[PDB]
């Protein structure tokens, strides 16, 4: 339906297709059986064109798929910059977290993102943040020997 | 596949996810069906081993 076929164009970045199926009577924020939105997928996948015409057209910024996981936290941990900087200037919450307690700089941190460590510090991202398994970004970044974010999760 | 990123993000084990994606697991359907032995051949610390377990169960009907 149209809702499934929004889901499928904006993965696949499809961007056409996502602007027809939505005037078509597509859910913006339509969901698949994990609870991801067609913003959740374009935000994980890098496709930027269609994040933008997503927030224009009213895709929930912060919504939560069934694991707790923010369209923030899939771009952070997929080291999307321009998605990230674009989801946080639309009101992105930068510490949203589940049960694990995961926050987007906890994901940068861990896969080595410096550049999205620094845009979540600099929107006050919590340092101090821990997992359910008390890993603070700082913990994941030397778990992983990722030296320059340890040192910046440090500098601050 | 985002799924995975998102489960082990929802258990408190995002460093968990390069023990499953060595082995070419990328989605959650991926795991669905790993025995408690599996996560251990996966040699996953036996920190994260259940928490991974139960919460794949919890998926199940």
């Amino acid at each position: 339906d149209l809702g499934k076929k929004l889901l499928e164009a904006a993965r696949a970045g499809q961007d056409d297709e996502v602007r027809i199926l939505m005037a078509n009577g597509a859910d913006v924020n339509a969901l698949d059986s994990w609870g991801f939105t067609p913003l959740h997928l374009a935000a994980f996948f890098g496709h930027l064109e269609i994040v933008e015409v997503l927030l224009k057209t009213g895709a929930d910024v912060n919504a939560v798929d069934n694991a707790g996981t923010t369209p923030l936290h899939l771009a952070a941990h997929a080291g999307h910059l321009e998605i990230v900087e674009v989801l946080l200037k639309a009101g992105a919450d930068v510490n949203a977290h589940d049960h694990g307690t995961v926050t987007p700089l906890h994901l940068a941190a861990h896969m080595g993102h410096l550049e999205i460590v620094e845009v979540l510090l600099k929107h006050g991202a919590d340092v101090n943040a821990q997992d359910k398994f008390g890993k603070t970004p700082f913990d994941l970044a030397i778990d992983n020997g990722n030296e320059d974010i340890a040192e910046v999760l440090q500098k601050a | 596949d985002p799924s995975l990123v998102s489960f082990l993000t929802g258990l408190g084990c995002p460093n968990c996810i390069e023990y499953f994606t060595s082995q070419g697991l990328q989605s959650i359907y991926h795991l669905q069906n790993l025995t408690i032995e599996d996560l251990g051949a996966l040699k996953i610390p036996e920190q994260y081993r259940m928490t991974i377990w139960r919460g794949l169960q919890d998926l199940k009907q």
